[PDB]
């Protein structure tokens, strides 16, 4: 058949190791970003956490690229690593080139491309990894984009991708109010996605993994939320979820 | 929003509410009819059979009622090895179709010269002693051995297999025409030949031809026949077709789609009698055997060793200047233009076979009378031969 | 062992092969013999045969040699290339 | 031979609207239709030796066989339904120019000697294989496939109805025609229709019903089924899901695959028995054609090929207006999102997205279906390609 | 078993043969026929267009493309792998007339075309170049030293000096049409009637502007390729 | 078999692999392309964005230089490459020779690049097909048609993607040379090819116009609700 090496095209013309990195990333942790009206965060679920993992570490899912960039992995572990140094050294090649912050589209093109080129052509299987990109700039403020093993990439206020991500951005989409979000409603939204997409009945803040970028007094600020700030977010949504359900 | 089940008030307002006035009547009006209908095939029904009586002037009534005493029937039934009958033995095994097998005696009525094995025996159903030997009484013109005489294809007819109708020529003419040259030349004359080729390439076509130059009667036998129902005895249907050509002149026997029977007990009988008949029947007869099938080794390896079977013709898809003249072999029996580019057509149908070539001018007829025109043009033809032949990407990077 | 035949034992196949057929001595069994290089057994049988056919095809010309010279140039080979390309 | 018993093709009512054009209309076929019937029962009412001989030398019970050979003109060769043959005789009442190798001679209970022929034998699966009712479905029910109807009725019907053309071009009448494509595309939907519009004996066959337990049984049922074929001449011989026999061969093994080989045998050799001139033409169907035998669909056994692709958009709304032509729709409806959306919608699958939005309308209560109804419905019925970025 | 030795052009038959050098010389039958003819007042090149829509630019089908001034090219086969060789023809043609400053000869030129060419199984594309045979066959035209000259170039890398050579689909039938109505002596008026008729005879659709594209090349004029009017008078007389 | 390797031929003298990439184009989305006598537009049949995708990024039209623009049909990743390729090379020409690329030569340098790209083993053949329109510096309309072949060929109108072929059939049957006298003509026209296809209208329509050396500025969605006013204007007006 057709599924060798990824420089080969099927007869109806379908790249059929490029869609096998494609749904691979079903396997993958759950991750989601939401673009709010002056903030944009980063939701991740941390799949494996046995008992005795140290958690050293700032995050495992989310990468800081640059101090304007911040993104989520969920791939394979190597290309994961691979394609956030390359990020970085991109990222910086940029700002030593034209001593400024390199902007969220073009860091994300330079990474689809690469991407691309290891599928067009060598003879080398592609990065089984996809990204979520959050970053600001001058040009677009706040933006959010959900990148793609097969170096397709696209600009989204809301997406998420790995397990259950179908159902996750179904339901997000249902129930996403454009332009009249905060970073308050955008964290609980996240929330209630992150319960209702993983296979838990009250999920702890060790699984989930979130960070935030701001940007405030002329300099953007990507923080994680601290496990106090974390579990006050969690607590804070179960009583607005018990208070939904008493007053039903 | 849960779905609500339909009420009965629900049901009984939806009924009624929006409806023809005049739907009643006619959903009343069509049931009847349809009863009607019902009720009329019902009060027909009876129709007489009315069985084969033939008219009263032939009937002697007498007769048939002592015929039915008197004429004992006899079941029929396979005869197999005469164990070694020699008059101390008059024993043999007969198969009573899907019955039993059995081993019984003879008849006053018969002899032990004309009972031998494989011949339909006619045996009691008392003592299934063999009453009386059966013949197939073959001599098939309801079914195949197409004993066609002086088949209407000739010579100009066959159209590109040049070098195969040469070999053929050769192999089934200078022995038939010159035995006088094999003689002197101190060979045996060619003691057939198999013709192998893809399907559809024209072998039996060309067969036929050379028998209507050689004048003598083209015999063919399909296989099929004798793998279906007529089976068994088709020892006894080759005994027979031999012996008539023995009885003819100069003939040309050819088996097509012999792939079936080389491809087996009463079958293994057919090729062991053929041999008999081939190898035992001197090979100086002029009953030459033409074999044609597209399978070159199905073929039993005993039947090619030689002293049989000696040469092949391997038959190929016709060429361009093969296409074209198949093509205007086949326009000639059609209503067409004088100037039709049939080396166009033959150009536009690379690698394709005689019975494509012939299905490409039916489907140019069938286009012209689409039309409705009573002459079939070139543009007919183009579009046949676009539907058949191919059952942008050969025209955007090929230039 | 079955060797294959060297010299003399493929004249000793081609003599063989050829007794039925009424053959002068005007023919040279060992010329063909030295000419059947790379042959092996059957080969021969079939450069008799053809030796036959084209004897027949040159018009019935018994009492032939060149027919044994061309038999032995074409046997399985007889199918000529005309092959583009080759220089 | 007797000619061809078609269906009863009660006349078609045009209006269909249920106005009272239709009820004069199904008046009229119902007044028709009682005098008819009084006129049957009436004359069945008005009005009231040798044969009887015959009759006692026949005796009873008397057997039914099939003839295979004749000796002689007071001997023949007939077989009994169970496999056994025997060397009988022919009495002389037997009317012997009707004897012809693969009749149905009547046989004595005791001693099986031909006392008569039965011209009409055929068994009950052949003849429940025969249409006796029309089916309702007609051309103008199809939607698109002008293509397919245009070559169907060239070759199924244009040498049925006026002839002359097929041999004033010299060329052969199309022996038989097989339809191809995906299923639902309408390869059964446009044998109903020949067969609403025929004028031969139409004969439905299930391809696996030819398949018969007992040995030799289904070699005989299809000689029968194309023995009643031409003896009903013209007739069209309807053989859907070929493929259910029409595998590729392949050398046999167990005494059932031996069986169903022999049947196919049987099959193809009795196409190739008929000639082309002859008004006897086959019509087969099947999904996988690709998995078909590559010798039945020779091109000297069945020729045309009718292709039967998923239809166009031009195609998909006239399916839409056909099967939409008996709802009360809105005004709202577009019915152009639907057959925009590039998908594999088929002409079943159009039939099922109208029956959907007529039960959407049903569950809420309204007879008037709307274009919200058929939005759903579209994605109600549709189950079940390319990740979604990769092809823009 | 024909199949070990199909894939891949490195491989030899137990004939000997090159099958995938075969399979690129029978690519060239799905080309458009193209047809020149040598005569001692030149050369005339005719081909098919095939024009797949009224609204393609017929000017985009190159079927006849120039070298050189004083050469002329006809092309059957893949367009891709034909504009490559006629960009190395006309790369090499001003080569040569850069270090030697002469009008280099069509002989030379179809030979380093073939140079280019029959190198698919060559080490030296490790920089980059054809890992399999071209599949384009060449008919190369013009005026030369030794007076007119026309060489058709096979894909394999061979060229012959053919006094009327055809290619394309229709090689087979126009080969042997010019077999028997070619003469030596023939004027360029009638060689270019004869293959006017030979492409009207062989021609898929009727002859008219925009089924052929003419060239001609002869001692006097430098390539000269037939502008509208003159393929209309010149089809006027067919 | 002769399918799964680039660089081999068929029996039949195919490059499999080659007419694979090919049909791989058919399963992008539908760009038609029209030139006229002082306009040369760009329509395509934009996806739907469900509701979060950002329009902004998911750009089909993009422009090589300030005289030559293109829309693909196929795979974006490829395409982006091949743009980014194009305006390299549009960019080197000008620094080589500092007169604008004319559309020629930046077509023949896309079709040289994708053909380098399907000669070799462990190089997938680019997947797209891209219209290349724009003047040349003498102001004349050009349009030309790239395939994955590494082909380029001129088209007065041509359209590319799925549902290529019905659109090429309506402009064989619609292009005339009064149909484009003027701009709204050939807008007209453009409209009602991709209306052949993308039957809804209004929304899923893209078009990008160019005049004589304006620096083409995409018709944006304020007046292509307008445009199709007048398309349907028309269209009641004639019947
Ligand atoms: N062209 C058409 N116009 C209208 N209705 C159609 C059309 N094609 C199919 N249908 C509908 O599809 C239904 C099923 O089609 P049909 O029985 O002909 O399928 P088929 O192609 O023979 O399928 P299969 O081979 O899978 O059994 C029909 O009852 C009919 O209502
Ligand atoms: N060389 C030929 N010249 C003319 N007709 C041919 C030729 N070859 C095949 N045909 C056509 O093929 C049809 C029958 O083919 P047939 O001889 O049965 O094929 P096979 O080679 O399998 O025996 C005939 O209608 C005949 O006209
Ligand atoms: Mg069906």
């Amino acid at each position: 058949r057709y599924d060798s090496r990824t420089t080969i095209f099927s007869p109806e013309g379908r790249l059929y190791q490029v869609e096998y990195a494609m749904e691979a990333i079903g396997h993958a942790g759950t991750c989601l970003g939401i673009l709010a009206n002056d903030g944009v965060l980063l939701a991740a679920e941390r799949r494996n956490i046995h008992k005795l993992l140290d958690e050293v570490f700032f995050s495992e899912k989310i990468y800081k690229l640059n101090e304007d960039m911040a993104c989520s992995v969920a791939g394979i572990t190597s290309d994961a690593n691979v394609l956030t140094n390359e990020l970085r050294l991109i990222a910086q090649r940029y700002l030593l080139q034209y001593q400024e912050p390199i902007p969220c589209e073009q860091l994300v093109t330079a990474l689809c491309d690469i991407k691309q080129a290891y599928t067009q052509f060598g003879g080398k299987r592609p990065f089984g990894v996809s990204l979520l990109y959050i970053g600001w700039d001058k040009h677009y403020g706040f933006q959010l984009y959900q990148s793609d093993p097969s170096g397709n990439y696209g600009g989204w206020k809301a997406t998420c991708i790995g397990n259950n991500s179908a159902a996750a951005v179904s339901m997000l989409k249902q129930d996403y109010k454009e332009g009249e979000m905060t970073l308050k409603s955008a964290l609980a939204l996240a929330i209630k996605v992150l319960n209702k997409t993983m296979d838990v009945s009250k999920l702890s803040a060790e699984k989930v993994e979130i960070a935030t970028l701001t940007r405030e007094n002329g300099k953007t600020v990507i923080r994680v939320l601290k496990q106090k700030e974390v579990e006050q977010l969690i607590k804070k949504h179960e009583e607005e979820e018990a208070k939904a359900e008493r007053e039903k | 929003k849960p779905i609500r089940a339909l009420d009965e008030g629900d049901i009984a307002l939806l009924k009624t509410y929006g409806q023809s006035t005049y739907s009643r009547q006619i959903k009343q009006v069509e049931d009847d009819i349809q009863q009607l209908l019902k009720k009329i095939n019902e009060l027909t029904g009876i129709k007489e059979s009315d069985t084969g009586l033939a008219p009263p002037a032939l009937w002697d009534l007498a007769a048939d009622k002592q015929t039915l005493q008197s004429e004992q029937p006899l079941q029929v039934a396979r005869c197999t090895k005469i164990i070694n009958a020699d008059s101390e033995d008059p024993k043999y095994i007969i198969n009573v179709k899907q019955f039993a097998k059995f081993v019984v005696d003879l008849s006053d009525q018969v002899a032990p010269t004309d009972i031998e094995e494989g011949m339909r025996v006619g045996v009691d159903r008392n003592k299934y002693q063999i009453h009386i030997p059966l013949p197939p009484k073959i001599d098939p013109t309801v079914t195949m051995m197409q004993v066609e005489e002086k088949p209407d294809v000739t010579y100009s007819d066959v159209g590109g297999c040049k070098e195969q109708i040469e070999k053929l020529r050769e192999v089934v003419e200078t022995p038939l025409l010159h035995p006088e040259r094999f003689v002197n030349l101190g060979i045996e004359p060619p003691k057939g030949v198999l013709l192998f080729g893809p399907p559809g390439t024209g072998k039996t076509l060309c067969a036929r031809a050379v028998a209507n130059r050689t004048d003598a009667c083209f015999i063919r036998v399909i296989g099929s026949e004798l793998v279906q129902k007529y089976v068994g005895e088709g020892a006894r249907m080759v005994r027979e077709l031999f012996e008539m050509a023995r009885t003819k002149k100069a003939c040309l026997i050819f088996f097509d789609e012999i792939d079936a029977i080389g491809g087996d007990n009463e079958v293994q009988r057919t090729m062991l009698e053929l041999i008999n008949q081939l190898d035992g029947f001197d090979p100086r007869g002029n009953i030459k055997v033409l074999m044609a099938t597209n399978r070159p080794d199905t073929l039993d390896p005993a039947l090619m060793r030689p002293g049989r079977l000696d040469r092949k013709i391997e038959f190929s898809l016709p060429d361009l200047e093969g296409r074209t003249h198949i093509f205007k072999i086949h326009a000639r029996s059609m209503s067409v233009e004088r100037d039709i580019r049939f080396e166009l057509l033959a150009r536009l149908c690379p690698n394709s076979t005689g019975a494509e070539i012939r299905s490409v001018c039916t489907e140019a007829g069938m286009f012209a009378i689409r039309a409705r025109r009573k002459i079939a043009t070139e543009k007919d033809f183009l579009e046949a031969v676009n539907k058949v032949i191919k059952s942008t990407p050969r025209y955007m990077t090929y230039n | 062992e079955f060797p294959m035949p060297n010299e003399e034992a493929r004249a000793r196949i081609m003599q063989i092969h050829s007794r039925k057929m009424n053959v002068s001595p005007d023919v040279n069994y060992e010329e063909l013999a030295r000419c059947t290089d790379d042959f092996n057994g059957a080969q021969c049988k079939a450069v008799c045969v053809e030796a036959g056919m084209i004897a027949l095809r040159r018009g019935a010309t018994e009492l032939t040699h060149e027919d044994y010279m061309e038999g032995i140039l074409e046997v399985q080979a007889k199918k000529k290339a005309n092959l583009q390309y080759y220089a | 031979t007797k000619g061809p018993d078609a269906a009863s093709k009660l006349p078609l009512v045009t209006p269909h609207t249920q106005c009272r054009l239709k009820l004069l209309k199904l008046e009229r076929i119902k007044d028709y239709l009682l005098m008819e019937e009084e006129f049957i029962r009436n004359q069945e009412q008005m009005k009231p030796e040798e044969r009887s001989k015959v009759d006692d030398l026949r005796g009873t019970p008397m057997s039914v066989g099939t003839l295979e050979e004749i000796i002689d003109d007071n001997h023949a060769i007939v077989s009994t339904s169970v496999g056994s043959e025997h060397y009988v005789s022919i009495l002389s009442f037997v009317d012997k120019d009707l004897l012809e190798p693969g009749c149905s001679v009547l046989l004595n209970h005791k001693v099986h000697a031909v006392i008569g022929v039965l011209m009409d034998d055929t068994d009950p699966l052949v003849t429940v294989m025969k249409v006796e009712k029309a089916p309702q479905e007609t051309y103008a029910d199809i939607g698109g496939l002008d293509n397919q109807i245009q070559e169907i009725k060239e070759s199924v019907e244009l040498p049925l109805t006026h002839p002359e053309y097929y041999e004033e071009m010299g060329i052969k009448p199309p022996k038989g025609v097989i339809l191809y494509g995906p299923p639902g595309t309408g390869k059964t939907l446009l044998a109903k229709a020949v067969a609403n519009q025929t004028s031969a004996t139409f004969l439905r066959v299930v391809g696996s019903e030819l398949i018969q337990k007992y040995l030799g049984d289904g070699p005989k049922l299809v000689r029968e089924l194309f023995r009643v074929a031409e003896e009903h001449a013209p007739s069209i011989v309807f053989i859907d899901e070929i493929d259910a026999i029409g595998t590729k061969r392949y050398d046999s093994n167990s005494g059932g695959e031996r069986e169903i080989q022999r049947t196919m045998l049987e099959l193809l050799n009795q196409l190739d028995g008929f000639d082309s001139r002859g008004d006897v033409k086959v019509i087969m169907a099947t999904n996988r054609i690709e998995t078909l035998d590559p010798a039945l669909i020779r091109p000297g056994r069945i020729d045309r090929k009718i292709e039967f692709p998923l239809p166009d958009e031009k195609t998909k709304k006239r399916i839409f207006q056909i099967h939409t032509s008996r709802m009360t729709l809105a005004d709202d409806v577009t019915l152009d999102d639907l057959i925009m959306a590039k998908d594999d919608l088929s002409g079943a699958d159009i039939k099922a997205i109208c029956t959907e939005a007529g039960l959407m309308a049903l569950r809420e209560r309204r007879m008037k279906v709307t274009n919200e109804d058929f939005k759903k419905s579209k994605e109600n019925v549709l189950y079940k390609g390319t990740p979604e970025g990769l092809y823009l | 078993t024909r199949s070990e030795y199909d894939r891949g052009v490195n491989t030899f038959s137990p004939e000997g043969r090159l099958f995938q050098v075969e399979y690129a010389i029978e690519a060239i039958k799905l080309g458009s026929t193209a047809i020149g003819i040598q005569t001692s007042e030149g050369v005339c090149l005719a081909v098919e267009k095939r024009i797949t829509s009224p609204l393609m630019e017929p000017s985009s089908i190159e079927k006849i493309v120039e070298i050189d001034a004083h050469i002329g090219c006809a092309m059957s086969g893949l367009i891709a792998d034909a504009k490559t060789l006629i960009d190395k023809a006309r790369v090499e043609t001003q080569n040569h007339w850069f270090t030697y400053n002469e009008t280099m000869t069509v002989e030379s030129v179809t030979q380093a075309v073939s140079n280019l060419a029959l190198q698919f199984g060559e080490e030296d594309a490790d920089p980059g170049a054809m890992s399999r045979p071209f599949g384009v066959a060449l008919l190369f035209g013009g005026v030369d030293e030794k007076g007119p000259q026309l060489f058709h170039m096979d894909p394999s890398g061979t060229f012959v000096q053919c006094d009327a050579r055809a290619i394309g689909s229709a090689s087979e039938g126009a080969q042997s049409s010019l077999q028997e109505v070619y003469h030596k002596s023939m004027t360029l008026k009638e060689a270019i009637k004869s293959s006017l008729i030979i492409l009207k005879q062989v021609m898929e659709e009727k002859l008219n502007a925009t089924n052929i594209e003419l060239a001609t090349v002869q001692p006097g004029q430098n390539f000269h390729m037939f502008t509208k009017e003159e393929l209309e008078e010149v089809i006027k007389d067919i | 078999s002769y399918d799964r390797a680039i660089t081999v031929f068929s029996p039949d003298g195919h490059l499999f692999q080659v007419e694979y990439a090919q049909e791989a184009v058919k399963k992008g989305s539908t760009a038609v392309g029209v030139r006229g006598r002082d306009i040369v537009v760009l329509g395509v049949e934009k996806k739907s964005v469900a509701k979060l995708q950002d329009e902004r990024t998911v750009r089909k039209i993009c422009a090589l230089d300030d005289n030559v623009c293109m829309a693909f049909a196929g795979l974006t990743a490829d395409a982006r490459i091949v743009i980014n390729r194009a305006r390299v090379e549009c960019q080197s020409h000008r620094l080589t020779v500092e007169d604008p690329v004319t559309v020629e030569y930046i077509t023949r340098y896309i079709a040289s690049l994708k053909q380098r790209y399907t000669q070799s083993n462990g190089r997938r053949p680019f997947g797209i097909s891209a219209l290349i329109v724009g003047f040349d510096f003498d102001g004349t309309p050009r349009l030309y048609q790239t395939d994955p072949s590494g082909t380029y060929h001129a088209w007065k109108a041509n359209a590319i993607g799925r549902g290529a072929k019905s659109v090429r059939e309506f402009l064989e049957k619609n292009y005339t040379d009064e149909a484009i006298e003027t701009d709204d003509l050939t807008i007209k026209l453009v409209i009602k090819a991709l209306l052949e296809v993308v039957q809804s209208g209004g929304k899923n329509i893209e078009l990008a116009v160019m005049r004589r050396d304006q620096s083409l500025k995409i018709l944006n969605p304020e007046e292509i609700e307008k445009y199709v006013a007048e398309i349907e204007k028309e269209k009641e007006e004639n019947e």
